């Protein structure tokens, strides 16, 4: 992980792949390849809708 | 040109009608990058929803323009024959948004060579487009036929 | 200042008493293709340093082009004025022309 | 006798939710302190930077 916590090689080579989009984010194979980002930001809460 | 393989056994989404926000409202999503006169990149998101057997509605929307209208009407409708040959609706004119003064990109998007069978999953075979961004000389070469080619 | 509209200011950093530019020197306007349409040439006058005349020259932005390049890069700069110098070398070219460098 | 320092303090990105306790996610500031040169280096992009 680099300064922005992205997946990098020795040289700083940024890893890329299919990102997660939507609410909640989902894996989209048809989406354009984007760099994989792993932020340390805390997760908010989602109100329960179905139980 | 956008060539895809469509699965016949995908169930029709229960969350009708089509909604961009609703991920489960569409069977497949693809993205093709086009370019305007000023070279701005527009990520045409296309959505495939099966309506009935051998009938697939395809919707289009650009994520680059926040002022673009939400797609509520069929961009095109692919009709397919018995053995997976295309029948009609494989070509449609598509206009992008207006970003930073760039004129909207009006291009003919074609679903030719698309074939629909019992694929195990939803996959897009090929995406091609003849637009690009401005480029600058990074190398030059001479081929065996004598063609001078600048990369 | 907005899409396809670029205000352009000129300032003289060499003059210790140079006035801060407060009015637009020119306005570059761009067509749909990012080409120049107006404002590509403007007459700019420099300051007066060491008692010499200010240089009144036509600055031309010819072939300036605004498109989705990754950043703002200056392609070419040129000016036809030169400083005084002494003779360094000389040569006779293949066409008989005698050139002093 | 220093001149008064007035700064814009912002609690942006702060949130009130059902976290286990009052926890500070991050602090950031633009002010700094004097100190002598220790190291100098030239990065892969040609930048000359002193630390």
């Amino acid at each position: 992980l680099d300064e922005n916590r992205n997946l990098v090689n020795m040289q700083g080579m940024q890893l890329t792949g299919y990102p997660a989009t939507g609410t909640p984010p989902t894996i989209q194979q048809g989406a354009n390849p984007a760099p994989i980002t792993i932020p340390n930001t805390l997760m908010a809460a989602k109100s329960t809708t179905t139980a | 040109s956008m060539q895809i393989n469509l699965n016949s056994t995908d169930p029709v989404p229960s969350k009708t009608p089509f909604s961009v926000s609703d991920a489960d409202s569409y069977n497949k999503k693809g993205t093709v990058t086009v370019y305007d006169s000023q070279g701005n990149a527009h990520d045409m998101n296309v959505y495939f929803v099966k309506t009935k057997d051998n009938e697939w509605a395809v919707y289009t929307h650009d994520s680059s323009d926040p002022a673009a209208t939400a797609p509520t009407t069929a961009s095109t409708t692919l009709k397919f024959n018995e053995n997976g040959i295309l029948e009609s609706g494989g070509t449609v004119n598509i206009t992008t948004g207006t970003i930073n003064g760039a004129t909207a990109a009006t291009f003919s998007l074609s679903f030719l060579n698309s074939m629909q069978q019992n694929t195990g999953a939803n996959n897009i075979v090929a995406t091609n487009q003849n637009g690009y961004k401005p480029g600058d000389l990074v190398s030059y070469q001479i081929n065996n036929d004598g063609t001078v080619v600048g990369n």
